[PDB]
This record gives structure tokens, C-alpha cells and sequence, in this order.
């Protein structure tokens, strides 16, 4: 197998003389043939903030990394890279990564605090700022790397194992691991003999893996975003026992359900990052599934637990209008995984933007508020046990409250009482 | 709401 | 490669219009072709529990799962599960689970508080008993789901790793991995037997829980895999404690037969409950047999061997002895780790695990006999070391009395201070 | 793919009449075809330690293992083994292996105080120095197996991803796996040494534990891997801490000599005790000539 | 006992 | 070894 030099939501040249190198929420970075040369440009959608420059790129660089405080960029072939911060405070400083035969460098990532180098043989490199080299490690053979503040979210991939993913923090001394190479349960391309005069032939020749791009949540969550165009979230990370990935955006589904039901052939998504809830993304339409020049204004989708069926969702609609029982359940998942992320969050490293704590109380508002919608839908069927299941995962007491009303309501004696148990036996836990 | 009238004008 | 909808103990159509759909210690699902519809027909072999009921499927359901409360169904391709409660107190539910392009439903499982559904793709999707998702989640390509409780036991499948398991528990609060994808060393498939080998490509001929909650597996190779120590990740093994192909040949006088198979349904301590089928075919017809019992036996048998003692296949006691020494020590390990994590689940494993205990001793000092008359001091004085019940010291002292090898007193005598002085701490 | 019997630094026939079965720090064993039956000869490099001797094969063993306690034989096919303790006062006793249909015992291997069989079926039987079973365990299918003490160190092959090793310690209490069929970064094999590899597919010419308890592997490629850091998941690490082709060609002033080949034995901290070869056959034939070292 | 019978029966 | 390898 051929390791190809990754970067986050990266472009291929395809039939064109330009591409995009890395894409994140911050910019994007682009880059055209200059005859024997190359022109870089480094461009930014918050233009108040940073100013959007160019230059002149006589090494041919590859790979690229985006960061709030500055551009990451590397050759994968010389091992030549150079980090260079957007504001003049620091100057900008270029190393060589050490390279054996055939070795290359398959993607770098950088953060304001950090700068990370992969290799083809499994080498990480990392380094501060700055430039000053912390430990040489050896591991897997590294596909795709992100970073976030100190923490890294590294892919790797093998002929035995296949794709792995580490979880890793680069702390003062040393690296210490979360996760160290568990499954990574990306659904990979599917490449048939048609796909030799397909026009999106030339992405998974440029990406074989399919990962369209890879990034941390706003909160500080590794997230995913295959081939399959599903977004996915790995949840409980710090508990190793308890890690799972949950997918939690079926963008092929979202486009489906905007565009009226009608199946399109020309409607794309492309990541950007991860926003609590949102997706920030590029809508790209045209023959090919990645964007191309010029880029389109960065469009936001909200996530949806896929528990959407298309065959349900045309019977109700004789945009595509969704029946709110089925939607009810949704918005309970959708709540219940993100309340749950959170949770975990603020239990462990407290807040980072100052109003996370308001943040999961509406949460966990919408939690029990759709939750009881369910449990409305139950007491109209008359079903008191699939009703008595859904009071089991509410939270607040005070939604415990209003299911006691909507049983009485509905004159379903016997489901109050074992309610109002509930109640009970929660103030009997609070006890002991 | 904008993605979905974005969407429809893609289409459209 | 091309994910088969599997399910315990499933059967193929064949050349008839009428197969098995699960099948294990609670009864049996069938269905019928019945022109464009099918006929389903759920079994029970506690007849005087639960009554056998019929129904008529509209939508040609191909995956199914039994417990004792209630029958899980499934459409591998439309999507469409269906769970019936055997009681009529307890309603009807049905969803339909979103399949993506190709996505296929390969395996579903149920218990009386859990309801599981396993994709081509890698989804895991989990319900309560009525039908309210708890959480979705992405794995690697599922084909083979049994749960019981709250703890599933799922088999999957890659093009880089092969056949992994991963056992997990879905508690109330979240869920949590025992062992994630570990190896799974069940022998694949390698003929008037192609007809099964289609539906079942990986001949995982069923795969469930035991009684007492261990893992265990029913491959192509007709040989029980039980998963010891599951519960430390570091010390897990897969053991062999059925060949129940030497069985048959065993119970019928040598006589190597192309007749008689296995058919299996559950693991009940030390009994598996299964199904004896008769004819070319390897799995079962219309109507189904009664089942049956076979006893656990490590494969410790040799073919050769037994046809000289010969000269129903007799064992030879020195042979046998130790045959029981290592099924007692296999099953008094795991029923131990049971009772030491879990607790007890019939109320008789503390009676069960006593008993057991006593076998393991008893079966050990025959050995230990057999060396005492061929003089081997050595040999005898570790198998001495293995005993387990003090009781069992002090009788190995008294056979050693009676073969006259008062060297092996002496040192036996050690062992027995050794342990009256860790008493004493 | 074939499943050849496999003995730690074990010689094919090749045309000759006679071959080694098992080679270590300890000794070599012998086996000779006669009329009918076969001679096996078990001799020591320390003959002031260990009395040599010999006995008539009527079994055909094809499999042996050799520790500083006895000698373990084994057949391949008829699924027989043989344990013989060096000293006399202990007894040699026999004990035959369940094998399925086609089913071959792969590897065996021995302690002084466990004995091990595995089988081109994943099956892994463990007993101790007098033959007494204390478990079957199914693992992937066998090709390579070595022990020390109460570690063991087994190579599998799997229909996928390859060559894999295991390692774990046969404790008292339970088995305990400290690596469960991780890659091996072995280098397979690529004539007049064509009857070698067909006696060996997977060009592992042996394989042990160091005398500080890591495992070690010596390819076909000639080059001693040693397991570093075993203990520690994490920093688990291969090492090719000796090319036996580079220190060959330094010793023979700089001219690359192909009538010099290296046999490896075993690891004793910083010497590589082996036997060097001189010939066409890179596999050392009749008499065996006197253990060299080679440093680390 | 039981299974012994039912082989026995099937053996021939 | 220097010496073996030297009379080989």
C-alpha cells in the first residue's frame, strides 16, 4: 500500500492547476502551479480578523495544517515543513524532519501550543511553537492527524491491524495516551471498475482512505468524516472501557430531506469543523464531491441522529415535512448523546468558553421536554409500561411533575402512582 | 434556515 | 465479499419452501412460503409455559431471535423488526431501521430488556423491550449478535482482522466494552452441503450465552468454543470443551457416520441442548426432532487409543480419570469467576460448584492412584499439589500408605503444614 | 499454505540420509534413517554435564525440543509425543495428541516444568514435566512455539493478516497473555538451498527467549529481532539488534564471502552462541562443528 | 442415558 | 570468532 500525503479537508489538483491544501473553520489555503513554482494562498472567513496573504512556495508543499495563530505547512517528499504564524510577533521557523528510504511525511497538524509531524514508518515528531523538539516516538504508520490545544487525535494504519486511531495529550514532559491504536470504524471507499472513468476517481487516488477531514469538536471531542459522508463522534474517550463512536450526521440524508425528498446527484458536503451542534461545512455543487475555485460562503448543518427513514418520511409528507412523533425521538437522542458529551466535559476540564453550564441546562431542558413528547405518544396509545419506561429517563424531578399530569390527563391512575414512586425512590438515593 | 433556502436555490 | 442475515440455529430454504429461522432451548421459528407471503411459526418446547402460535408475514422476515419473554424479527433488507411478547398482555412493536446504500441488517438479538439489531456497515443499534432507542453506534461490520440480559455478545467481520468478537454490557447508565474486537479463534468453513455454506458463509452454525453467562460459539468445525476468563482482558481464552463429532463416534461404537450431526441450541452448565439430525444434510427438517443432551467432554480422546481398550466405545478408567480431572477443573474455574463477580443466576451454583469441586478431586486422586502403582513418586506428588479439598490430602497420604512409598508421605505431609500454616496467617 | 513441522534450528534431509531435528545452547539432537526405523542421537556441548545417548525411533518423530532438563520429541502426524529427562532418575513417559482430520502438530516445546503441542488448528495443549494435562485452549492456527519457565512464546499464521506472535506466562493461577497475535515484523523468505525452505516455508530458522527473558526471532533474512519492553504494552519494541550479514563481511576483511553462513542457538546476554557454516547449504550438515559467539 | 439410546438408534 | 571465521 501507497501512503498519500493527508491534510484536513485537502483538495486535489484533479484536471485543474490549483487545489486547497488544508480547509478548516478558520480558512482555507490554496494553492496554484506557478509555471516551475507555486502560489500559496492563506485566506481567512472572519476577514475582520486576520488579513488574507500569499507567497511564493519554491518547495512544492503538500501538506498543510490551519490553526487560529498560524499556517503549518510541509513537503512529504524532501521532509522539509515550515510553520508560519499570521501575526509578526514570531518569526516564522522551518525544519527538516529526517526521512529513511521511501520514507514520507503522510500529514502534520499544528495548534497554537503545538506542532506535530506524521511519517509513512509510524515516526512522531512533535515540537512547541517555537521549534523546540520534544520525544521521538515510533508507532503505527500515521495516515491523518489532528490537534487540538495539547491534545492529538492521530489515525494510523497497517496491513495487519487495518485503521486504528490514538487519543493523545503532549503534556510539558512527555506524551500520555487516552486511547492508544482502538478501532476505527470508518467505513472505507467502495471502488468499483466503473469508477476508472468516474470523474471523482482522482479524490481516492489522492485520499485512499476517504477521510474527507478529521477535527476536534468546539467542546474538545474527536470527530471523523469518511467516505460515507457520516459524521462521526467518539464519546466517553477518557473512560478506555467505555468508548464508543456514534454517528451523528447523515449528511446524504440532511440533503435528501432539503431537497424535498427528490434524490440529487450533484449536492455534496465537505467538513469544516464542529460547532456543539452545527456542522460548518462547504455546500458544493457540480460533477465533483470536492469544492472548487471559487469557494462557496461556509454553510452550517445541524446534526441528526440517523433514525430517519426515507419511506416513512414520504408517507407522512402526503422541505420535507417530518412527523413529530418520529421527530420527538430524534431530538430525545440528539439531547440524551449530547448532554452525555458535555456532561463529561465540564466533570473534567471545566469550562472553555464561560457558558457551557447554560448551555447543557437547556440542554437537558430539551432533553426531558422531548422526552416527554414520547411519553405522550405513549399514554394516547394506551401503552402504561412503554410509558413508565420513557418517566425512567427523565432527569429534572419537575419533569417527573409534568408526566404526573399528562398520566392524569390521559386517566391512567395506575401509571401516577408508580410515577410519583420514582420520585421516591429518587429522594431515597439522594439519602443514602 | 438558510442552508434550506440555499439548497433550494441550488437545486433550483 | 457478501453478508449473509444470520441467526441461531438458522436453517436454509433448501429445496423445499419452509426453513428454521432461530433455534435454541426455548422452542423453535419457522417460516413457510405461502405463495408471495410467508407463514411464521413460533414453537415452544415447554409446552405447558407458553403457547405455539402462527402468524402471517407480509414482509418476509429472514432474521429472528428467541428469548423467554418475547420473539425478535427482522428483515435483512427493507429494514422492518417486528418484537412479538409471548404474552398478550404486552403489545406488539415495530420500527424500521435506516439502511443506508447496500446496508443490509446481518444479525438481531433480544432479551427480556434489551432489543439489538447489527448492520453490514457497523451500526449497533439498541432498544429497551419497547422499542425506545437508548443510542446508536458505529463498529465494524457485524455478523453475528446474541445477547442475554444486559450484556451482548457480537461477532464481526473485516478484510484485515478477520472474525473478532467484542462483549460488552449495556448498563442502565452507559455502555461498557469487556473486550473490543479481540481475536476470535472459531475455525472457518475450508459438496452436498453448499446449499448451507451460502446461507451460512462463515458456518457459525449458532452462538449464544451459556446458563451460567459465558460466550460461546458453534462453528463449521463442530466443535463448542466457551470463552474462559472474560472477565480480566489479559488471562481471556477460548476453549474447546465439546468435539461433537468424536461423540457421535464415540456413541456409536467407533463407526465413523456421515448421517448423524449436531444441531446445536444452548449450553445448560455441563450439557449442551441440541438437536440430533439424520440424514445428508447437516441440519435439521420437518418435523424437528426432539432434542437432546450431550454431556461436555475435553478433547483429550484419542480414536486409536479407544479402539484397543475396545479389544458403546468403553474408556479406559485411567484414561477417563483424566478426561474428568480436566472438565471438573475447566467448569469449577469459570463457575467460580461467576460466583466471585456476578453471583448466582439459578440457585444451585454454590450446590452446583460443591459438587463440582468434589468431582475434580475424586477424578484427581484416581491419577494419583495409577502413579502410585506404577511407583512414579514424581508424578504423583504433582498431581498431590493439584488437589483442592484438604479431605483429598489426607486420602492421597492413605493411598500412599497402602503402596508402601514412604518417601511420598513425607513430602506429601509438607504440603499439608504448608497449608495449616497459611491458615494460621 | 503448507504447515511444516517446526523445530527450533532444525536441518532438512535434503539428499543425505540424516538430519537434526532441534540445536540449542544445550545440544543437538540427530535423527539417521536406517532399514526401517530411525536413530535419534542426543548429544550436549557441555559433556561434562550431560550423559549423551541414543535410541531407536520406530515412531519417525519430526519434532523435538530441547531445555537444560530433557529432551521432548514429537510426531507430526500420528500426534505421539515423547518427554525423556536427562537424568534417570526421573521416568520417560508418552502420551499421544488428539488430531483431527488433516490436523498436524506444528511446533512443540518444553520446561522444566510445562510442555507444550500445537497444532496447524489453533490448538494449544499444555502439560506439565510428567505429562499431566491442564488445559486445551483454541488459539489461531500454530506454526512456531518456544518456552522459558512459565513464559511462552508462540508464532501463528492467520489466512489474512499473516505471521502473529503471542506471548504469555503459564502462571499457577491463570494464563496470563501479555501480547495477543501482534504483528511480526519478520522478513519472509524471497536454488541450491530450496530443500531448506520447503522444510521451512516461513524461514524461521529459530526462535527463543533471551537469558533476561525476551523473546527472540531469526529470520530467513539472518538478522536477530529481539522483543524489547514487553511488559509495557506501550513501548513494546522490536529490535534488530544483530545483522549477522554486516559482521560476516567485517570478519572476512571486506570481501563478501557466501561459503560463511550463521545457525543461531540461543541468546546469552551479550553473546550470540551458533554454529558457523561453511558450504553451498546454509544449514550445517555432519560433524557439527564447535559454538561460536558473535557480539551484540 | 437418553442420548446414548438416541445415537444408538440412529447409528444403524 | 575472529580466528573461525579466518580458517574458513
Amino acid at each position: 500500500f501507497r501512503y498519500m500525503p493527508f491534510s484536513p479537508a485537502g483538495t486535489p489538483f484533479g484536471f485543474t492547476d490549483r487545489r486547497y491544501l488544508t480547509m478548516n473553520e478558520v480558512g482555507y489555503v490554496s494553492t496554484v502551479k506557478n509555471s516551475e513554482q507555486y502560489s500559496i494562498t492563506v485566506s481567512f472567513f472572519d476577514v475582520g480578523r486576520f488579513r488574507e496573504y500569499h507567497f511564493e512556495d519554491l518547495f512544492g508543499y503538500d501538506l498543510c495544517f490551519l490553526n487560529e495563530k498560524g499556517t503549518l505547512f510541509g513537503q512529504s517528499k524532501t521532509g522539509q515543513i515550515q510553520y508560519r504564524p499570521h501575526d509578526s510577533i514570531h518569526s516564522n521557523w522551518t525544519k527538516i524532519i529526517p526521512l529513511q528510504a521511501g520514507e514520507r511525511i503522510t500529514s502534520v497538524a499544528a495548534t497554537p501550543v503545538r506542532v506535530i509531524v506524521g511519517t509513512s514508518l509510524g515516526y512522531f515528531r512533535s515540537f512547541n511553537q517555537f521549534g523546540v523538539p520534544f520525544a521521538v516516538e515510533k508507532t503505527s504508520p500515521i495516515v491523518a492527524l489532528t490537534a487540538q490545544n495539547y491534545r492529538v487525535f492521530s489515525v494510523h494504519y497497517s496491513q495487519f491491524h487495518g485503521l486504528s486511531y490514538s487519543l493523545s495529550e503532549l503534556g510539558t514532559s512527555s506524551k500520555r495516551y487516552y486511547k492508544r491504536e482502538c478501532p476505527l470504524p470508518m467505513s472505507l471507499p467502495n471502488i468499483n471498475s466503473d469508477m476508472k472513468k468516474d470523474a471523482n476517481l482522482d479524490y481516492y487516488n489522492f485520499n485512499p482512505m476517504g477521510i474527507k477531514s478529521l477535527f476536534f469538536s468546539s467542546y474538545g471531542d474527536p470527530c471523523i468524516f469518511g467516505s460515507d459522508n457520516t459524521l462521526l463522534l467518539l464519546s466517553k474517550w477518557r473512560s478506555p472501557e467505555e468508548s464508543k463512536w456514534l454517528p451523528i450526521l447523515d449528511s446524504n440524508m440532511e440533503i435528501w430531506k432539503m431537497s424535498g425528498g427528490k434524490e440529487t446527484t450533484d449536492i455534496h458536503v465537505w467538513p469544516l469543523a464542529l460547532a456543539y451542534d452545527t456542522l460548518n461545512c462547504i455546500l458544493v455543487k457540480g460533477k465533483h464531491i470536492w469544492p472548487e475555485f471559487p469557494l462557496p460562503l461556509p454553510s452550517e448543518m445541524e446534526i441528526r441522529m440517523p433514525v430517519f427513514v426515507k419511506s416513512k418520511l414520504l408517507e407522512e409528507n402526503k422541505e420535507i415535512q417530518i412527523p413529530v412523533s418520529m421527530a420527538a425521538e430524534e431530538e430525545y437522542l440528539r439531547s440524551k448523546v449530547l448532554s452525555e458529551l458535555l456532561t463529561d466535559t465540564l466533570e473534567n476540564d471545566g469550562e472553555m468558553y464561560g457558558n457551557e453550564n447554560e448551555v447543557l441546562a437547556a440542554l437537558n431542558g430539551a432533553y426531558d421536554k422531548a422526552l416527554l413528547r414520547l411519553f405522550a405518544s405513549a399514554c394516547s396509545d394506551q401503552n402504561v409500561e412503554k410509558a413508565l419506561s420513557l418517566a425512567h429517563e427523565l432527569k429534572q424531578d419537575r419533569a417527573l411533575t409534568a408526566a404526573v399530569k399528562i398520566s392524569e390527563r390521559a386517566e391512567l391512575p395506575s401509571l401516577v402512582k408508580k410515577i410519583n414512586n420514582i420520585r421516591e425512590a429518587r429522594y431515597e438515593q439522594q439519602l443514602k | 434556515v438558510k442552508i434550506q433556502e440555499t439548497i433550494r436555490k441550488l437545486n433550483r
